[PDB]
């Protein structure tokens, strides 16, 4: 059987010199106490557990981080609006990059699914042909196309997805990738060091672990040529750790997020809410 | 080469001891050659919280003074 | 060859959905695993962390760091030094706590709660505290009276500076529900001096105490739901 | 041997206390050498013993009733110490844990609080608004002098030079995190109505099993203001806070021409 | 692998002229009647093969529901933008076939199935090109943030669960297990979320009265995924539901009468259920 | 990978369906279960429970509680008390009933059904009664003669006041349609006096009798229809 | 770990339980962890009515005068 | 027939799957293998191959066959003489060798790597160089001081024409990004005169090194990507 | 007719042994005559140097002087 959370054993009155009530925060451990220590109880039995809560459970739902935006062009201009090219993040979206930031560290896999919707944006209504889209993924180091039928299309190496609207949501699995044992949710410290040599202007975004954060981007094409009446294609991008194992546990934070570190809002510095009284329930 | 085991219980189910019953099995087989493929692994419901709540290197009794 | 017949639900996309999927990046060399300290392995072992709760809340207290710090005194009085609604992920107080934290995820929770009150007075300063619960039912206390016909403690200030009260499970239902509800309503928390702080020569007349909430070992959650405590504007697409 | 006693030996320096509460061990685990089966490098480690793994004090600081708290990066406040310091200009990499025991002397008749927490990866915010994640070198790495934090944020979208500065908020913690949770990482509190000091075990923590000294600090400790100071005395009289740490099983690793970083 | 059990079977008869007559059976006591044919007449030997199959709950409730309709618009109009976000509570007010069926007990335990059937039609006289859409489900518990239009952050859904459908796949489905917190639901209840004391108004509680003032399982939030086209286009959303894996317990009759709301009220218009006739002895 | 072919039927959504689908909340523990009394297994259990048979419903006595009363008296007469026609679907009396209920959910029926009925009149009331069932396809009941060619009992009022008949099943076909058709004859239920209801001077003269109608044991439904009696307006 | 069990009859059956031998089977394997997933459960044909239709407290017989 | 569900993914072209499918000329007849010589099983097996740095990366000396020619003279200097990034696929030095080839296709590696120099001056010429390899993090090898203070060897040339210096895979990260990537520094290479080349009267003056780059038996690369190496019009 | 392997190791999974949990197992059955119609084949770890590193006909040791 799955373990339960703590049986309560009944109890009853109690004149001793134990004293399970009293404590001392100060040493940093938190209070023992439970209520057959303090209060007379009947013994319960709990089936109840506590799977639901479990990391893998936590982060069990894919959430979406981030949306991009394609355009078939019919005009002279805008033809770079074929592709789209978006550095691969999750710190669009405050609700998943919240969630991440309990941990300090994680390991796990990822996988992720594309939505794709679209419309006809202009007045100018008619007839398009069902769209392809391309998912290619470009490493670290690998060129970027300049143009959405630039050669480095071909993919010889760079994994992509072929995917034709209508048919069910594309998908893949990514291993966990880091080169570090561990993924980094926060990084105190710069990607190089400044030596004595150099300027005492030593910022320019050496601070922080986005400055040591490269996955490479996720480029996203319509395939085909330009048709006389325009499409605009939303993908929304979901991904889902999976297998999630965290280490070293921090608080969330009680404020909007401004940019990809941890850098507030002098409009969100006050996070909670007022009472009338200290006494009011 | 199936992996077999046993679900979560439901509305209809026992009394959540999963030994009444061999209608809370289930079936799974892995069919790709990376295991980052495979679905999310069997909850592991093992915890250990006095690593956060009592990392103490000198341990106390709920019971004693916590100080003497 | 093998007939097959497709059912409802099939071609969706289902965020809950736990199917295998192929590898985009086949045979790759995962990086091994390290010791690393610290390792979590459920939510909870988090909630059950002690951690301060944001009672003084009031005008020109809230958001600032006295915001955690319960006034005392050594003048006699009977009223309340303190008053909370039972509801963890619900009261304004408590709904930021590390405990009100994990619950924001949660919609439904159950298990005793425990609060935990240290006090940083003076050596010298001495006194009693009443600590009191009673399920949600009746009238709070607005008086000691009151607040002893009920689950209560009497802390005696000392050596041990500080202790606990627990809140039993005490409810109708096996959960209750995170969302503010009259019907789901947890009970009330309060506490009145049961003997003035006295406070000898030298000594300062005013003192602070820092409470603290958790999770007691019976507690779960069943169900999770998204946080309204972090927003955004609308995201628009690069273009 | 009652808990409130406490002697620490460490390398050739002792601390001692009649009063103490028991030392903290962050998440159960002392810190230990490198295990062939975790090993990166491959170069034989410099093991500096006692020549490390000794304690020294950082300059003492002030506690007034109106401060609202102090900060420190704990491989950043050794960067000078003797030969602890001298090995992290010297090799690339390097790892330490470390033991951290802070002290606060006061009379029967004082009254306040001061949480003492170690926070792994100590991210703090950017005082600038503007540009994010700007941030120097140089004031990022304050060394033993540590810095402080602030009641109030004022950042200077207008002026690079307050803005190389983190955004120090003491009740969001530098981060927009409140500081009522700081007790989820490793904690001991001095509570001056009796325990006048604190002590902390420190494991490495990285996702690597050593990093880089010069780039990268591990942890950061911050003391905080949880409960006011305070005497019957208008005086209101400060006292004060001496952090004290040693490194602990310190190996270093990739040796090189010594260096020396941007100077303030 | 074993014969089901089939209703009784009859044992021949003779009449008998005796002590014993079950014919004359009191149900003063609350009993029923319990004679059969064999305990009044002469009878057959009869075997009986017949099965109450169709009669056990699980197969009485096995069948799903339409629940309920919503309705979605997709405009280019700026006056329609609040039109293609929908939110709707689940209950079972809104389908009088499904309601009488569960209120034949008074409490209940069972996992759910739903299913979702979209169709599509112009609601306008517009009729030029659009694009196939995409419509996202999302299931938000109480307590988590309502989005505020269609197009919001909620929508990121990141703990709630949330299915997206293409249109003309085959309708999406999920099963949800039992969410009670109660060890079953309860399909009546006769008390007040809270009780008016010391004096406070008399006719405190008025609008806070029976189950509906206990019932809160969330929301069901649809939208479409699209932008807009400048043909407006209109969905209609019906949702069914499928109890299963389903207990009861305590009988109750079903109502006579038309449902009037939530509750039990009783319209004034149709309160006489019975069909007269002429009479008592007709036949 | 593994070759298939989509057969006819196939991504249909079909409301009898009994397909498995993932969970939207997957590794919710279920709240325990307790126990609860009165549970229900079967609707046939609650078929089988004697409800009240709505039999007086003429005249303004329909839709008030007096249209379950059954009157009686102290007269001479050879006529019936009381009429039913036998279809306890399409009787309009028998179909609002706890039977008639359950039973409007289905399309076909079969098994016996009893008839119980409870004299309400004073302790010193005394008189016999002819309860009788005729099966179907013959000239109907009509006076108190024929109406005793077929199932009767005689009741003899007495302490053990209330009494049964069970109309047996009989019939040509295995089940009876709920519905109402030409074929489907149920057959006739009369209630008429052996004699006169007699009392001594100086108490009632008229009593009341309340019938009720229950399954028996041998009783069994078919397919599931939707109920006529439930209604709704437009959506 | 599939469950084989039988069918409801059909037209061509002789009624009676592997009296019809192996036509009658049919396999069943759950894919889901969760059992709120799995298709409704076997018919349980139980039932005991006397809970409803004869509560007493004096057991009644059938042929005793029920108010003995 | 069997009821099935299709699951997000369905009818979709990865270009890294791994599916069976079916064959479009059944029962062909594959032509029998023979045991062709020199298979290669790994690309590995050719990042272990020793070739040479175009290390003469001056103008002038670019694109062309003296592009591999590192001189040396017998002149006093303390000058470095040789400096490279490491990074075998970013380094401009590097990235056109073959083991920087191979890396251009991965976006990260680790392992050790070997240094191979061959002195191709007179027989009769003498002396001592320092090849040198220092951890990154660090102010560049000015001068021998420093180059001394890291990793090294001293190369006395004599009979055996050829020398092995090896950089170990110091490093904090497991692996380090192929990329030019400013977190994972390569560190440095240097070389200097140990000593004044040593040559006798009516010998040249002036000679050339050759300089080798090769894989260690600890290498290893991870993911496969496009290489930024080749074009083509569209 | 299926055959097995031991699937990649993953995030979540055990160490570079592979030999720990039998849940590790990627099951594979081929659907085609042809073999050309197989997926791709094992990973293929061995390694031959030699050959393109050290084909000398004579025996080279790495501590003997190259030369002589
Ligand atoms: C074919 C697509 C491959 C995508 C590779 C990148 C996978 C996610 C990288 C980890 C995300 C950052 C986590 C962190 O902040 O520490
Ligand atoms: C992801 C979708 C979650 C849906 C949660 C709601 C399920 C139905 C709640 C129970 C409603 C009352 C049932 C009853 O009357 O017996």
């Amino acid at each position: 059987q799955p373990p339960s959370t703590q049986s309560t054993e009944a109890t009853s009155g109690v004149n001793s010199q134990e004293v399970p009530a009293l404590t001392a925060v100060e040493t940093g451990a938190s209070g023992q106490a439970i209520p057959s220590d303090v209060v007379e109880t009947r013994h319960v039995v709990n089936y109840k557990t506590r799977s639901e809560s479990c990391l893998e459970s936590f982060f069990g739902r894919a959430a979406c981080v981030t949306i991009l935006s394609l355009t078939n062009s019919s005009k002279s201009g805008e033809e770079k609006k074929h592709f789209n090219i978006w550095n691969i993040t999750y710190t669009d979206t405050v609700q998943l990059r919240r969630k991440l930031e309990f941990f300090t560290y994680s390991r796990f896999d990822l996988e992720m699914t594309f939505v794709f919707t679209e419309n006809y944006p202009s007045t100018a209504s008619g007839e398009v042909r069902n769209q392809v889209y391309q998912i290619m993924y470009i490493p670290p180091g690998a060129p970027r196309p300049s143009s959405w039928d630039d050669y480095t299309w071909q993919s010889s190496s760079n994994p992509s997805i072929f995917y034709m609207y209508g048919n069910a949501p594309p998908r893949m699995s990514i291993p966990y990738v880091g080169i570090a044992n561990a993924y980094s949710h926060f990084y105190d410290g710069f990607a190089r060091v400044p030596l004595e040599g150099e300027n005492t202007d030593a910022g320019d975004t050496f601070y922080g672990l986005v400055s040591i954060n490269d996955f490479g981007v996720l480029a996203v094409r319509a395939v085909n040529r330009s048709n006389p009446h325009t499409i605009h294609t939303s993908v929304r991008v979901y991904m889902k750790p999976k297998h999630i194992r965290c280490w070293c546990p921090r608080p969330p934070r009680a404020v909007l997020y401004r940019g990809e570190g941890v850098d507030m809002i002098s409009s969100a510095i006050l996070p909670l809410a007022k009472v009338d009284s200290i006494t009011t329930f | 080469g199936a992996q077999v085991s046993t679900q979560k219980t439901g509305a209809h189910e026992n009394q959540n001891v999963a030994a009444n019953g061999s209608t809370i099995n289930y079936t799974t087989i892995n069919y790709y050659k990376d295991s980052a493929s495979n679905s999310a692994t069997r909850q592991d419901l093992s915890q250990d919280p006095s690593k956060f709540t009592e990392p103490v290197k000198d341990l106390m009794l709920k019971t004693a003074p916590a100080l003497n | 060859g093998l007939p097959t017949m497709n059912t409802p639900g099939s071609n969706q996309f289902l965020t809950s959905d736990d199917f295998q999927s192929p590898c985009a990046l086949p045979n790759f060399d995962v990086t091994p695993p390290i010791h690393i300290p610290g390792e979590v392995k459920n939510m909870m072992e988090l909630a059950e962390i002690d951690t301060l709760i944001p009672m003084n809340a009031v005008d020109g207290k809230v958001n600032t760091m006295e915001m955690y710090q319960i006034p005392l005194n050594d003048n006699l009085s009977k009223a309340p030094i303190f008053c909370l609604s039972l509801s963890p992920a619900s009261d304004k107080r408590l709904s930021h706590t590390m405990l009100g934290e994990i619950l924001n995820y949660y919609t439904h929770w159950t298990g005793s709660i425990r609060f935990t009150f240290l006090f940083c007075g003076s050596m010298m300063a001495t006194g009693k505290l009443l600590l009191s619960y009673s399920p949600p039912g009746a009238k709070p206390p607005t008086n000691r009276k009151d607040a002893m016909l009920g689950t209560h403690i009497i802390w005696d200030l000392g050596l041990q500076s500080s202790c606990s009260m627990v809140a039993p499970w005490i409810s109708n239902t096996v959960y209750r529900r995170c969302a503010r509800d009259d019907f789901t309503e947890g009970g009330f928390i309060t506490c009145f001096y049961q003997t003035r702080i006295v406070v000898p020569a030298s000594t300062p007349t005013s003192m602070f105490m820092l409470g603290f909430v958790s999770a007691c070992p019976d507690f779960s959650v069943r169900l999770l739901r998204d946080t309204p405590h972090i927003s955004q504007s609308k995201l628009i697409g690069r273009t | 041997y009652s808990d409130r006693v406490r002697q620490i030996t460490l390398g050739n320096s002792t601390i001692t206390t009649q009063e103490a509460a028991n030392a903290i061990v962050a998440y159960g685990e002392w810190p230990t050498y490198i295990n062939d089966s975790e090993a990166n490098p491959v170069d034989a480690p410099t093991e500096p013993d006692v020549s490390s793994n000794r304690f020294y004090t950082l300059e003492s600081v002030s506690w007034k009733t109106t401060s609202r708290g102090w900060w420190w990066k704990l491989p950043d406040c050794l960067k000078d110490m003797g030969m602890f310091g001298q090995n992290m200009y010297y090799h690339y990499l390097g790892r330490s844990g470390y033991t951290i025991h802070v002290q606060c002397n006061a009379s029967k008749f004082h009254q306040g609080a001061l949480g003492v927490f170690l926070i792994p990866e100590f991210v703090m915010a950017c005082n600038t608004e503007s540009k994010t994640s700007y941030v120097s070198y140089i004031n990022a790495n304050p060394g033993e002098r540590g810095g402080e934090f602030t009641n109030t944020y004022n950042p200077s979208n207008t002026d690079a030079s307050e803005g190389r500065k983190f955004a120090a908020l003491d009740y969001l913690l530098g981060s927009g995190v409140l500081a009522g949770n700081a007790f989820v990482y490793p904690h001991q509190i001095i509570n001056l109505r009796t325990n006048n000091s604190a002590t902390i075990v420190v494991p490495y923590v990285n996702s690597l099993v050593i990093d880089c000294m010069a780039k990268h600090n591990n942890w950061g400790i911050v003391i905080l203001p949880l409960a006011p100071l305070a005497f019957a005395a208008t005086s209101s009289p400060q006292v004060p806070i001496t952090v004290t740490i040693a490194p602990m099983c310190t190996e270093f690793n990739g040796l090189r021409n010594i260096t020396v970083p941007v100077h303030q």
